[PDB]
C-alpha cells in the first residue's frame, strides 16, 4: 500500500493530540450502542443494557482505549502493519471469530469520533488519511482468512 | 424500523443542523469526494473543486430534501420514491456509497455539534440514513 | 419494500415449496453449515451434523416462520414480531449471517425447483430474504 | 489457504460437467437481474430494459462465457490464484472500479447456478468448494486494493 509525506503529516501529527482513553471509550461505547449486534462479542464485560450505562461500565472505559493505542502500533510504522496486526489478526479470527465488515464497523465509528473532538481541526483531506489507515488496519487483522 | 425514541432524536439533531444545509450538504459532498475518490464517476460533469458553484448549488438540495425527509418521517419511503429513481433506474447508484455518504454526513454533523450527536442520536439518524438509504434504492429491493 | 409483482412471484415459490417445510429448511441449514462453519457457534448447543434430529426439528420453523411470513407478506414486522426481540437481543445475531441462510436457502430451492426460480422469481426472493433479516435485527433499527 | 484431497476432487470433476455457455449466461443475467445497479457497469451491451430483453442479450451469454471460462483458469490454478488473476484484479479495481461486494453478489449467484444445473450432484460437501473457490477469486479480484 503507498503512503505519502503529507499523509504521513495528517496522520503522526493529530495521533499526538488525541486523547486515546475518551475516544477509544468513546467509540467502543458507541459500537456498542451504534450496532447493538455488536454486543454479543463483549458478554464479558457486564452490563450493557441502556445506552448510557454503556460509558459508565468502565471495562470499555478500559477495553476502548487498548483499540486506538493499539492503533498507535501502526502509526509507528505504516510501512509494515502487515506484520503488525497480524499476531493481533490471529486473536479476532480464530479464537473470538469476527466478521471484519466490523472492522470496518469501529473504523468509521472511530473516525467518527475523530471528528467531534478535533472540529474543523479535522482537515477533509485529513478523514481521508485517518480513513486509508482504519481501512489498511480493518483488512491487515483479516489477513488470517483469505 | 424506527419508532418513537429515534423520531425525536432524528428531528432534533435537524433543525439544528437545519439553517446551514447550503455548507453542510456541501461539506459533506466535499468530504465524500475527497476520501472517497471513487463517488466522482457520478459527477464527470461536475465542478469538484473545493468549494465551488455547482457543488454547494446541489449540496443544498442533499439536505434541502434530507430534511424534507426528516419534516415527514413518518413516511420516509413516499416522499423520496420521486428520486429513489434517479437512483434506482436513472443513474443507479451503488447502494455501497449510500453509506459513504451515510457517514460523511456524519462528520460534518460532529465537527459543527460534536455535542449534539450523542451516541443515541447518532444511532437514530444512522437509521434513519438507513432510511433513506433503502427507499433510495428501491428499484432492487 | 415489496410490490404487487413481488407479492406473486415470493408468493410462488413458497407455495411451490409449502409441503416440504421441514427438509428446504433442515437442508438450508445443513448447508447453513458445512459451508459457513464460522455461522455454527450460536449453535454450539445442538447437533450440526447432516440430518440429525435436531436440525430437522430448528428446520421446519426457520421454513414455517418463513412461510407464516408470505402468508400475510403485507407486514413481515409485526407477524415476526415475536421473533426478532428474541433473535436481536439474546442470541444477539450479526446481520452479516442472515445473507448466509437467505442465500443457503435458496441455493436449496434451486436443487429442488430450478424451473420455479426463474431469474425474475429470484429477484423478489432475495428482496423478502432481506426484509425478513431486517424485521429481526429490528432492535437495532 | 489449503485445498486438499477431498476438496480438489470436487472442484475439478464438477468443473468437468458445467455447460460455460449456460451457466455463464444464466449468471451474468441474475446480476443484471437480482441487483438492477450494475446495468450500468454492462451500459456497452445494449438493450437491458426487462428480464427476457437481458437473458437473451447476445453479448450477455457473450459476456457470462468469457467470465465462467475464467474461474476454469483457475480451477487448474489452486495454489497460485492470485498470480493468475494479476491482470484481471487491476481491472476490475483500478480500471472498471468494481465495489469488492459485487465479486460476492456475482460469486453468490454462480454458487446458487450449481444447485439449478446440478440438483442432487451438488452435495452439502460440494457446496461448500463452490463457496470458498468463488470467495478466493474474488480475494485477488481485491488485490489491487488493499
Ligand atoms: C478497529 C479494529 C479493531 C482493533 C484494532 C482491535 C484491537 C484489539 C486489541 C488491542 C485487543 C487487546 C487484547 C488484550 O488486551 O488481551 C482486542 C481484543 C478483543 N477484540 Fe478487538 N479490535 C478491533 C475491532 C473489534 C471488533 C469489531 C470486535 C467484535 C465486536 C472486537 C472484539 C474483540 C474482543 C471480543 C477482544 C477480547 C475480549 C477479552 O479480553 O476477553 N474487536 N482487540
Ligand atoms: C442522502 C441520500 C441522497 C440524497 C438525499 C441525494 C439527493 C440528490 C438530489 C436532490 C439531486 C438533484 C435531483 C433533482 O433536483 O431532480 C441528486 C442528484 C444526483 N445524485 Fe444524489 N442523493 C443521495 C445519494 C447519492 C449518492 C451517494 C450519490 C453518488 C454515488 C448520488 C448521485 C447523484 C448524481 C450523479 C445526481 C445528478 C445531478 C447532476 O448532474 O448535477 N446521490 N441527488
Ligand atoms: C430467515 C431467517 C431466520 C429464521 C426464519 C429463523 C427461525 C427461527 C425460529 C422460529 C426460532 C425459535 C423457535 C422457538 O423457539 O419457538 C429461531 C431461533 C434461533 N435462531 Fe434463527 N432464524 C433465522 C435466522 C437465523 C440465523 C441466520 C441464525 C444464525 C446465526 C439464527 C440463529 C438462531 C439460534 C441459535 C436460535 C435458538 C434456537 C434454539 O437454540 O433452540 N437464526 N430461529
Ligand atoms: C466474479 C468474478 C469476475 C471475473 C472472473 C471477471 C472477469 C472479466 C473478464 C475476463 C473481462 C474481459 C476481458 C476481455 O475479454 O478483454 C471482464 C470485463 C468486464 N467486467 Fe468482469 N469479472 C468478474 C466480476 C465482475 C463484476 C461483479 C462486474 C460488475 C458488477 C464486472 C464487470 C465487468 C465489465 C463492466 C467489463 C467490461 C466489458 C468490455 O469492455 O468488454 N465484472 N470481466
Amino acid at each position: 500500500v503507498h503512503w505519502s509525506a503529507e499523509e504521513k503529516q495528517l496522520i503522526t501529527g493529530l495521533w499526538g493530540k488525541v486523547n486515546v482513553a475518551e475516544c477509544g471509550a468513546e467509540a467502543l461505547a458507541r459500537l456498542l450502542i451504534v450496532y447493538p449486534w455488536t454486543q454479543r462479542f463483549f458478554a464479558s464485560f457486564g452490563n450493557l443494557s441502556s445506552p448510557t450505562a454503556i460509558l459508565g461500565n468502565p471495562m470499555v472505559r478500559a477495553h476502548g482505549k487498548k483499540v486506538l493505542t493499539s492503533f498507535g502500533d501502526a502509526v509507528k510504522n505504516l510501512d509494515n502493519i502487515k506484520n503488525t496486526f497480524s499476531q493481533l489478526s490471529e486473536l479476532h479470527c480464530d479464537k473470538l471469530h469476527v466478521d471484519p465488515e466490523n472492522f470496518r464497523l469501529l473504523g468509521d465509528i472511530l473516525i467518527i469520533v475523530l471528528a467531534a473532538h478535533f472540529t474543523k481541526d479535522f482537515t477533509p483531506e485529513c478523514q481521508a488519511a485517518w480513513q486509508k489507515l482504519v481501512r489498511v488496519v480493518a483488512h491487515a487483522l483479516a489477513r488470517k482468512y483469505h | 424500523v424506527l419508532s418513537a425514541a429515534d423520531k425525536t432524536n432524528v428531528k432534533g439533531i435537524f433543525a439544528k443542523i437545519a439553517g446551514h444545509a447550503e455548507e453542510y450538504g456541501a461539506e459533506a459532498l466535499d468530504r465524500m469526494f475527497t476520501t472517497y475518490p471513487q463517488t466522482k464517476t457520478y459527477f464527470p460533469h461536475f465542478d469538484v473543486s473545493h468549494g465551488s458553484a455547482q457543488i454547494k448549488g446541489h449540496g443544498k438540495k442533499v439536505a434541502a430534501a434530507l430534511v424534507e425527509a426528516a419534516n415527514h418521517i413518518d413516511d420516509i419511503a413516499g416522499t423520496l420514491s420521486k428520486l429513489s429513481d434517479l437512483h434506482a433506474q436513472k443513474l443507479r447508484v451503488d447502494p455501497v456509497n449510500f453509506k459513504l455518504l451515510g457517514q460523511c454526513f456524519l462528520v460534518v454533523v460532529a465537527i459543527h455539534h460534536p455535542a449534539a450527536l450523542t451516541p443515541e442520536v447518532h444511532a437514530s439518524l444512522d437509521k434513519f440514513l438507513c432510511a433513506v438509504g433503502t427507499v433510495l434504492t428501491a428499484k432492487y429491493r
